[PDB]
C-alpha cells in the first residue's frame, strides 16, 4: 500500500517487551508504560523517581541510555499537575530511544537532573523561564531566553501571544522603554476546527 | 575560458592542478533556461476503479498507544546490542 | 562504514625526519599556500557588472506580489479568501460585497509586505491565479509606510507586471 | 471609471473617497492617491454575450488549467443572460 | 467632531488621539519633545521643516507607521505654509533663533513669520493656535530678541484673538542653550525644565478653558544668576554667545502674578535640582540658594 | 599571445564607435565589452549578449540616458529594465521579447516606470473600504 | 556664490556615497544574503562598500535579521556611537516590521521603533541583489542631500 | 492537604528568607545608582524596592512566598552583575507611561474600560 505507513511488529513486540522490564524493576515509581503504533516507548512515572529512573536507564546493562536527547515541559491547564516534563533518551549501545515523562504544577518542585546528565542544565533553565517549573538543586537557575527583567512564563497556555509590554526607544528619557501592548492589527483568532469526528479510533467515552 | 596559454600554464603550475578542466565559472554546458514542457506521472490512487479510500486510508489505521502497564524471566534490552561498525574499503584512512 | 580522518604514525627513518626539518625550517607548506592564493590571482573573477548584469532567475520566483485579470480585464480574486487563511504570517487582510453588477469581489485587499514571508503559499491556494508572486525584487522603499499595499497598489502591480506573469505562468502552470 | 470629488480626489473602483472634513488626506499632500484606472465592473461589461445552442454551456475561464474551476450555466431563462459567477462572461441560449 | 477625529484606544503608540497638529520649528530643541508627546498618544503630527530630510531623522522613530508627515516649507512663502495647516485641528508654532542671521532677523523669526503662521491658519479654519513667546518679552528691553518678542505676541493676540501664547522663563534640558550655556563658559532667573513646557503645551491643546489665554510657564524656584552658574560648575565637578544672548541671560525673569501658570494646566513644575545632573553628567570629565 | 591580447583591447574602442564612445560607457557602466546587440525596448535601453561569457555575464543591457523625463545618464537603475525584457535579461527564458513577444492585453501598462520611492510619485497606502456605521444628522431646524 | 555651494555639495556628496563603509548587525537569516552580497558574485568591496567596518568608522547601519526586545538595547547603542553622518538600512521583514515574529511577545516589531531607517529592502530574505539594490539607492539619496545648500540658506 | 515545599516549611521560615532578600536588596541600591548611572536618588531606589514587597504582603503560602523570593534573588543577581542595562532597571519606574485615571468619571470620560 504506497500511501500508508509500513508497521513494524518486530520493534513494537521488543520495545513493549523492555516497557514491562523496566516497570517490573522500578515498582515504586512507575505508573503507566505503553507503545505507540509508530513504536516509540513511554514511562510515566511519579515525580518522586526521577533521579532513581533516569540514572537506571543511564547506568543499567541492559539500558545504557547515555545520551539525553531533549528534555521539555508541555502545559495542559485542565489537568491539576498542569505541567507534563518529558525526557527523551538515546541508547547508542542498543540502538533504541525511550520517553520519561512526569508532572508537576506551579508550586512542587522537580529533582534537577543535571547530575543524571550534565546535558539537563540549560534545558531545566529553559523549562524554568518558559514554563516556570522549579527544579530543586540546580546548579545555576535562572532564566536562559527571554529579555532580563521579564515577568512571566511565555509557553503557558494563558500567556497571550504577544505578550503584555512592547518595547521602543523613547527620545525624551533617551533609552528604550517598555509599554503596555498596543498593536495597529490585532492578531486574527481563527475557528478552524471541522464539527465532524476525524478519528473513530480515538474516540472518548461520553 | 579566456586566459592565454601562458597565463593557464602560470596558475595551473602555482595551483598544482589541471584548473582549466574544472572551472569555477560555468559557460555552455549549462542547461537552457528554456525547456519543452513537462508531462508529470500520476500516483498509484489515480484509478477508476478497485480504488476506495478506506483502503488505502493511512491516517484511520493510526491507533492509540498500546498500554503496556498501568496502576489501573530472562533480562530484555530495549533491542538487540547494536553491531560494530565495518572500516571502509574506499579509504579505510586519510 | 566508517573512515579514520587524523589516525597516522608519522615514520621515523632519517630521511622522512630530514623532510619534517625541511618543512619546519625552510616553510615549505606555508609556499604551497602561497601557490593557491597566485593561481586565482590570474582567473577570472565570478563578479557580475550589477545593475548591467543580472544574476540568473527562475520562472518560479517568488517576488512582488501582484493581482491579475482575466483577459477580457475582470479580476480574477472572488475574496475566496483562502489566500488569507493559508498566510502564515496573517500578511492579508481582506474584505467583500457584492459588487454593483451583483459580482463577488473585494473591496479591500492588504497585504502587509513587511509581515509578509514570501513563501508563495497563497499563490498555491488561490483557485483562479489571482494573486501571485511576481518576478520583481527591485522595491526597497524610502519608509516604511511604502511597504503597505492596499488593492490599487496590488492591480497595478499586476498591469504593470502581466507580460511576464504570464509567460512566467505559462512556464511552471504544468508542474503545479 | 475614475471621476473627482468636490476636493477633486479620485474615487476608486471600490468607492473609497475621503470627505471634506477628513483630515487623512493630508497622507497625499505632496504625494499622490494611487488608484487604479482599469476598472473590471466596466472591461466585463464590455464583453460581448456568447449566443450558444443548448441549454446548458460550461466556462472555465479560458485557458484550460490557465482559467477558473470548469463551472456549468443553465441558459433556461430567457430574460436575461447566463452569467458566470467566476469570470463574468455571459451566456445566451440562440432562438 | 468627525468620525475620524474621535479618540479610540488606551492613549498608547496605537491609539487615536483625535488631535492633528501641525507643529511649525518642530526640529529644534522643544520642538522634539512636543512631537515626542504627541506620538506618545497616537496623534496625526505634520512637520514642516526647512532643513535636510537627514536633520528630521529622530523625529521619525515618534509615531508609528503614518502618524509623523514631513512637509517643505518657506517661513516667507504663505502657500506652503496653507498646505500644511489646511487639514490640521490645532497649529504650534516653535519658530526661533536665539541669534541673527544674514537672511532671518529677529524681526522676521519672531513678528512675520509668527504673523504669517496665525493669519493663514485663522483664514484655513484651524480652530486651536498655540504660540510660544517669551516671560522676559518687553518692547523697553534692552535685548532685540526680547522687543521682537512682544511685537509679535502682541500680533497674534491681534491676528488669531483666539490663541494660546505660553511665555516660558529659561528653558533647561538635554539639549538647552541654558545650563549647557553655562558649563561651556544682580540677576534673579527662575528657570523651568522642558518637559514641565512641553506637558504644559500639550494640555492647553485639551484644556478648552486656555483658549484665549496667555500663560507664564516659570519653574518653582528663584535663584541669582551667580548662585546658579555656581551650582552648574559644581554639578559639572568643574573648578569654579553673542552680545543680544548675554543681554537675555542678565534680563530679571519677570514676576507676572495675574498670568496663569503651569499649575493652571495641571503641570507640577519641577526643581531645578532634580534634573541638572542628567543635563550635566556629559560634562564631567549643595543645592543653591533660592530667594524666598 | 600578448600582441593578440591588446589588438582585442584596441578592437573594443573601435567596437564601440571610437574613443568618445569607448569612454562613454567605460564610465557610464564601468565595462568596455563589445557584444551582439539582442534588441532595443521604446525607452532606449539597449540589450547585448556574448554567449563566450561565463554565465550571469553573457547578457547585459545598457541603461537609456533619458526614461520617463529623467535623466538617467549616470542615475541608472536596475528597475528600469522593462517586464518583457526583465525576464531575458534575468535568464528566465531564453529568447528575448523580439522573437517571442509577450502576448498583447488591453489594460496592461504601456509604459513602464521605475521605482518612485522617494517622489512625489511615491504610493502613499489608505483604507480601501468606505464607512461602515452611518452617524443619525439632527434636524436643520429648531425644536426643543 | 550659489554655483560654489551646488558644487561642493555634489563633491562631499560624491564622495560620502562613493565610501560607504557598512555596520552589519548580523542578526539572523537575512546576514546569510548580506554575506552573498560580499562574495565574488556581487563584490560589494567593488562599489566602495568595504566588507566589514569597526562600528566608529562606519557610515551604514545595515539591520539584518529579527530585533528581539533583548536585543533592541544594545543595537541602540551602537547607533549612537556612529559617528554622523549616519544612515540605517533594514533589510528582511524582520526587521522592516517584525515578518513572520510579528506577533511575538519578544520581538520588536520593525527597527524602526528603535533607530531612524533611510531604506526598507522587503523580503524574507532579500536576494543578495536585492540588498545591493537597496544600498544603490542609498547612494541615490545621498547624492540627493543639500547641506550646504540649505546650510547657505539659513 | 500535604504538599512537597520548597524551602520554606512554614510562614515563619518563609518570612526569614523575605527580610534577608529584603536586606541585601536595600544595601545593593546605592550601588545600583552609581554603577548604572541612574538619575533617580537612593531613597527613590528604596521606596521602589519597599513598594514591591508591600504589594505581596497578604500571601499565607509558604511555597508562594518561597518562589517570591526565589524570582527576587534572580532580579537580583542580574542588577548586581550587570545583566541588566540601565533600561531594564528603570522599567520599575514607568517614566513614560502617563498615568491612567482612576476614579470613575475619568474612566468614564476616556473609554468603556472598567
Ligand atoms: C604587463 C602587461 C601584461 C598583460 O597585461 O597582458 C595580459 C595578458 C592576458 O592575460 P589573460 O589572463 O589571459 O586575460 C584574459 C584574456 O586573454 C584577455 O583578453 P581580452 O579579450 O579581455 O582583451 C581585451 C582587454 C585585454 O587587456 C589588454 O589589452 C591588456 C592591457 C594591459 C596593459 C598593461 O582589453 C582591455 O580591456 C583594455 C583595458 C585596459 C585595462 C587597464 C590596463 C592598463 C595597465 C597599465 C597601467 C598604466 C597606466 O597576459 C599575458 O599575455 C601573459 C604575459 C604578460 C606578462 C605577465
Ligand atoms: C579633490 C578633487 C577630487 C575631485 C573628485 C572628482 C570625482 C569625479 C566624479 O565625481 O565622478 C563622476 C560622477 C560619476 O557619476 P555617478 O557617481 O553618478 O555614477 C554613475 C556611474 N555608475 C552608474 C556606474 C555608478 O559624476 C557624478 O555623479 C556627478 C557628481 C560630480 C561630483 C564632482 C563635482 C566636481
Ligand atoms: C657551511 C655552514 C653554513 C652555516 C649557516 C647555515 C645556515 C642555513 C641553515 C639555517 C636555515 C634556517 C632558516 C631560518 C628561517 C627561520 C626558520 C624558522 O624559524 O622556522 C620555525 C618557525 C616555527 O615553526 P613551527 O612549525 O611553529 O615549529 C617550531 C617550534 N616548535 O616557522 C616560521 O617561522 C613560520 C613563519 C610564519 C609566517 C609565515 C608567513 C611567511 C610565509 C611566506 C614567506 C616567504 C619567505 C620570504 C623570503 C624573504 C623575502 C626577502
Ligand atoms: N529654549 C528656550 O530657552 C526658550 C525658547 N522659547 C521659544 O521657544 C521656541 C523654540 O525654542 P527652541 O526650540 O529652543 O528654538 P530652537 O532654535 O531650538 O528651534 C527653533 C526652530 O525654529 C526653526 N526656525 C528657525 N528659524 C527659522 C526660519 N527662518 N524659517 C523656518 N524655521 C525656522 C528651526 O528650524 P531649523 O532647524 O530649520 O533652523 C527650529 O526647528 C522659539 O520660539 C523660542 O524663542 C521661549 C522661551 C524660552
Ligand atoms: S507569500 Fe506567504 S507570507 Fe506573503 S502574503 Fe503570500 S502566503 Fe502570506
Ligand atoms: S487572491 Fe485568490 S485565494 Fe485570495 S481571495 Fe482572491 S481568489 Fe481567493
Ligand atoms: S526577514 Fe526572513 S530571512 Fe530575514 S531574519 Fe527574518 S525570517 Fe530570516
Ligand atoms: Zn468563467
Amino acid at each position: 500500500r504506497p500511501t500508508v505507513r509500513p508497521r513494524n511488529d518486530v520493534a513494537h513486540k521488543q520495545l513493549s517487551a523492555f516497557g514491562e522490564y523496566v516497570a517490573e524493576i522500578l515498582p515504586k515509581y512507575v505508573q503507566q508504560v505503553q507503545v505507540s503504533c509508530f513504536n516509540e516507548l513511554e514511562i510515566c512515572i511519579h515525580p518522586d523517581g526521577v533521579i532513581p529512573v533516569l540514572t537506571f536507564l543511564r547506568d543499567h546493562s541492559n539500558a545504557q541510555f547515555k545520551s539525553l536527547a531533549d528534555l521539555t515541559a508541555v502545559d495542559i491547564p485542565t489537568r491539576q499537575n498542569r505541567f507534563e516534563i518529558v525526557y527523551n533518551l538515546l541508547s547508542l549501545r542498543f540502538n533504541s530511544r525511550i520517553r520519561v515523562k512526569t508532572y508537576t504544577d506551579e508550586l512542587t518542585p522537580i529533582e534537577s537532573s543535571v547530575p543524571v546528565y550534565k546535558a539537563a542544565n540549560w534545558y531545566e533553565r529553559e523549562i524554568w523561564d518558559m514554563f516556570g517549573v522549579f527544579f530543586a538543586n540546580h546548579p545555576d537557575l535562572r532564566r536562559i531566553l527571554t529579555d532580563y527583567g521579564f515577568e512571566g512564563h511565555p509557553f503557558r497556555k494563558d500567556f497571550p501571544l504577544s505578550g503584555y509590554v512592547e518595547l521602543r526607544y523613547d527620545d525624551e528619557v533617551k533609552r528604550v522603554v517598555a509599554e503596555p501592548v498596543e498593536l495597529a492589527q490585532e492578531f486574527r483568532k481563527f475557528d478552524l476546527n471541522s464539527p465532524w469526528e476525524a478519528f473513530p479510533a480515538y474516540r472518548q467515552p461520553p | 575560458a579566456s586566459a592565454t596559454r601562458f597565463i593557464q600554464w602560470l596558475r595551473n603550475w602555482a595551483s598544482g592542478r589541471d584548473l582549466q578542466a574544472k572551472l569555477q565559472l560555468r559557460y555552455q554546458e549549462i542547461s537552457k533556461r528554456t525547456q519543452p514542457p513537462p508531462k508529470l506521472p500520476v500516483g498509484p490512487s489515480h484509478k477508476l476503479s478497485n480504488n476506495y479510500y478506506c483502503t488505502r486510508d493511512g491516517r484511520r489505521e493510526a491507533m492509540p498507544p498500546s498500554i503496556v502497564m498501568s496502576s489501573q524471566k530472562k533480562a530484555v534490552s530495549p533491542a538487540p546490542p547494536i553491531k560494530r561498525w565495518e572500516l571502509s574499503q574506499d579509504e579505510p584512512y586519510l | 562504514t566508517y573512515k579514520y580522518v587524523n589516525l597516522r604514525e608519522p615514520s621515523m627513518d632519517m630521511k622522512s625526519v630530514t623532510d619534517r626539518a625541511a618543512q619546519t625550517l625552510l616553510w615549505t607548506e606555508l609556499i604551497r599556500g602561497l601557490g593557491m592564493t597566485l593561481s586565482y590571482l590570474f582567473r577570472e573573477p565570478a563578479t557580475i557588472n550589477y545593475p548591467f548584469e543580472k544574476g540568473p532567475l527562475s520562472p518560479r520566483f517568488r517576488g512582488e506580489h501582484a493581482l491579475r485579470r482575466y483577459p477580457s480585464g475582470e479580476e480574477r480574486c472572488i475574496a475566496c479568501k483562502l489566500c488569507e487563511a493559508v498566510c502564515p504570517a496573517q500578511a492579508i487582510t481582506i474584505e467583500a460585497e457584492p459588487r454593483a453588477d451583483g459580482s463577488r469581489r473585494t473591496t479591500r485587499y492588504d497585504i502587509d509586505m513587511t509581515k509578509c514571508i514570501y513563501c508563495g503559499f497563497c499563490q498555491e491556494a488561490c483557485p483562479v491565479d489571482a494573486i501571485v508572486e511576481g518576478p520583481n525584487f527591485e522595491f526597497s522603499t524610502e519608509t516604511h509606510e511604502e511597504l503597505l499595499y492596499n488593492k490599487e497598489k496590488l492591480l497595478n502591480n499586476g498591469d504593470k507586471w502581466e507580460a511576464e506573469i504570464a509567460a512566467n505562468i505559462q512556464a511552471d502552470y504544468l508542474y503545479r | 471609471g475614475v471621476r473627482t470629488s468636490p476636493t477633486g480626489e479620485k474615487v476608486t473602483h471600490t468607492g473609497q473617497v475621503y470627505d471634506d472634513g477628513d483630515y487623512r488626506k493630508v497622507r497625499f499632500v505632496g504625494r499622490q492617491k494611487e488608484v487604479n484606472e482599469n476598472f473590471a465592473i466596466d472591461l466585463i461589461a464590455e464583453q460581448p454575450v456568447s449566443q450558444v445552442g443548448s441549454r446548458v454551456i460550461s466556462c472555465d475561464g479560458g485557458g484550460g488549467a490557465l482559467g477558473h474551476p470548469r463551472v456549468y450555466i443553465n441558459l433556461d431563462k430567457e430574460t436575461k443572460t447566463g452569467t458566470c459567477g467566476y469570470c463574468g462572461l455571459q451566456f445566451r441560449q440562440q432562438h | 467632531l468627525h468620525h475620524a477625529v474621535i479618540p479610540h484606544g488606551k492613549g498608547g503608540r496605537s491609539s487615536v488621539s483625535g488631535i492633528v497638529a501641525t507643529v511649525f520649528g518642530a526640529t529644534g530643541f522643544l520642538g522634539r519633545y512636543v512631537v515626542n508627546h504627541l506620538g506618545r498618544m497616537g496623534s496625526q503630527v505634520i512637520v514642516p521643516h526647512r532643513c535636510e530630510p537627514y536633520d528630521t531623522m529622530h523625529l521619525r522613530p515618534m509615531g508609528d507607521l503614518g502618524q509623523i508627515i514631513f512637509m517643505d516649507w518657506n517661513g516667507r512663502d504663505k502657500d506652503s505654509i496653507r498646505r500644511a495647516v489646511e487639514h490640521s485641528s490645532v497649529v504650534i508654532n516653535l519658530v526661533g533663533r536665539e541669534w541673527e542671521t544674514q537672511n532671518f532677523d529677529f524681526e522676521d523669526v519672531f513678528v512675520k513669520i509668527p504673523q504669517a503662521i496665525a493669519q493663514v491658519s485663522k483664514e484655513a479654519g484651524v480652530e486651536k493656535f498655540i504660540h510660544i513667546s517669551h516671560l522676559n518679552a518687553d518692547i523697553k528691553s534692552s535685548s532685540k530678541y526680547l522687543r521682537s518678542k512682544a511685537v509679535g505676541e502682541k500680533e497674534v493676540r491681534e491676528t488669531f484673538p483666539e490663541a494660546t501664547i505660553i511665555k516660558p522663563a529659561e528653558i533647561f534640558g538635554r539639549e538647552d542653550r541654558f545650563l549647557n550655556y553655562f558649563a561651556n563658559i544682580k540677576t534673579v532667573k527662575q528657570p523651568v525644565y522642558i518637559v514641565d513646557v512641553t506637558k504644559g503645551i500639550i494640555n492647553a491643546i485639551k484644556d478648552p478653558d486656555a483658549r484665549g489665554k496667555t500663560f507664564a510657564f516659570v519653574g518653582p524656584s528663584r535663584y541669582l544668576l551667580f548662585d546658579l552658574v555656581q551650582y552648574v560648575f559644581a554639578v559639572a565637578h568643574r573648578p569654579f554667545t553673542t552680545r543680544d544672548k548675554v543681554e537675555r541671560i542678565h534680563t530679571t525673569d519677570k514676576i507676572l502674578p495675574h498670568l496663569p501658570g503651569l499649575e493652571d494646566l495641571g503641570v507640577e513644575a519641577t526643581p531645578l535640582e532634580l534634573k541638572a545632573i542628567e543635563v550635566l553628567r556629559r560634562h564631567r570629565t549643595q543645592p543653591a540658594k533660592t530667594i524666598p | 599571445e600578448l600582441l593578440q591580447v591588446l589588438k582585442r583591447g584596441l578592437q573594443q574602442v573601435s567596437g564601440h564607435g571610437g574613443l568618445r564612445g569607448y569612454l562613454r560607457v567605460l564610465f557610464r557602466a564601468n565595462d568596455v565589452r563589445v557584444g551582439t546587440l539582442v534588441g532595443e525596448d521604446k525607452y532606449g535601453n539597449k540589450y547585448y549578449e556574448d554567449n563566450k561569457q561565463f554565465f550571469g555575464r553573457h547578457r547585459w543591457v545598457i541603461y537609456t540616458t533619458e526614461m520617463n523625463g529623467k535623466n538617467t545618464f549616470w542615475d541608472v537603475d536596475g528597475s528600469m529594465v522593462p517586464p518583457e525584457w526583465h525576464r531575458w535579461l534575468h535568464c528566465m527564458t531564453d529568447d528575448p521579447p523580439t522573437v517571442k513577444p509577450p502576448t498583447a492585453r488591453k489594460f496592461i501598462w504601456t509604459n513602464h516606470k521605475f521605482n518612485l520611492s522617494g517622489t512625489p510619485q511615491q504610493y502613499v497606502p489608505y483604507s480601501t473600504t468606505r464607512k461602515k456605521i452611518q452617524e443619525w444628522v439632527p434636524p436643520s431646524t429648531p425644536y426643543k | 556664490g550659489e554655483y560654489v555651494v551646488a558644487k561642493l555639495d555634489d563633491l562631499i556628496n560624491w564622495a560620502r556615497r562613493s565610501s560607504l563603509w557598512p555596520m552589519t548587525f548580523g542578526l539572523a537569516c537575512c546576514a546569510v544574503e548580506m554575506m552573498h552580497m560580499a562574495a565574488p558574485r556581487y563584490d560589494m568591496d567593488r562599489f566602495g562598500v568595504v566588507f566589514r567596518a569597526s562600528p566608529r568608522q562606519s557610515d551604514v547601519m545595515i539591520v539584518a535579521g529579527t530585533l528581539t526586545n533583548k536585543m533592541a538595547p544594545a543595537l541602540r547603542k551602537v547607533y549612537d556611537q556612529m559617528p554622523e553622518p549616519r544612515y540605517v538600512v533594514s533589510m528582511g521583514s524582520c526587521a522592516n516590521g517584525g515578518g513572520y515574529y510579528h506577533y511575538s511577545y519578544s520581538v520588536v516589531r520593525g527597527c524602526d521603533r528603535i533607530v531612524p531607517v533611510d531604506i526598507y529592502v522587503p523580503g524574507c530574505p532579500p536576494t543578495a541583489e536585492a540588498l545591493l539594490y537597496g544600498i544603490l539607492q542609498l547612494q541615490k539619496k545621498i547624492k540627493r542631500e543639500k547641506r550646504l545648500r540649505i546650510w547657505y540658506r539659513r | 492537604t500535604s504538599v512537597k515545599p520548597i524551602f520554606s516549611r512554614d510562614m515563619n521560615e518563609a518570612k526569614r528568607r523575605v527580610r534577608e532578600l529584603y536586606r541585601a536588596w536595600y544595601r545593593e541600591v546605592p550601588n545600583t545608582v552609581h554603577l548604572f548611572q541612574l538619575d533617580i536618588s537612593v531613597k527613590q531606589g528604596r521606596d521602589k524596592v519597599r513598594e514591591m514587597f508591600k504589594k505581596n504582603a497578604h500571601i499565607t503560602d509558604p511555597r508562594v512566598v518561597d518562589l517570591l523570593v526565589i524570582k527576587g534573588k534572580m532580579e537580583l543577581e542580574e542588577t548586581i552583575k550587570v545583566w541588566k542595562q540601565r533600561t531594564h532597571v528603570m522599567r520599575f519606574f514607568h517614566e513614560t507611561e502617563a498615568p491612567r485615571p482612576k476614579d470613575f468619571l475619568s474612566k468614564f470620560y476616556v473609554g468603556h474600560d472598567p
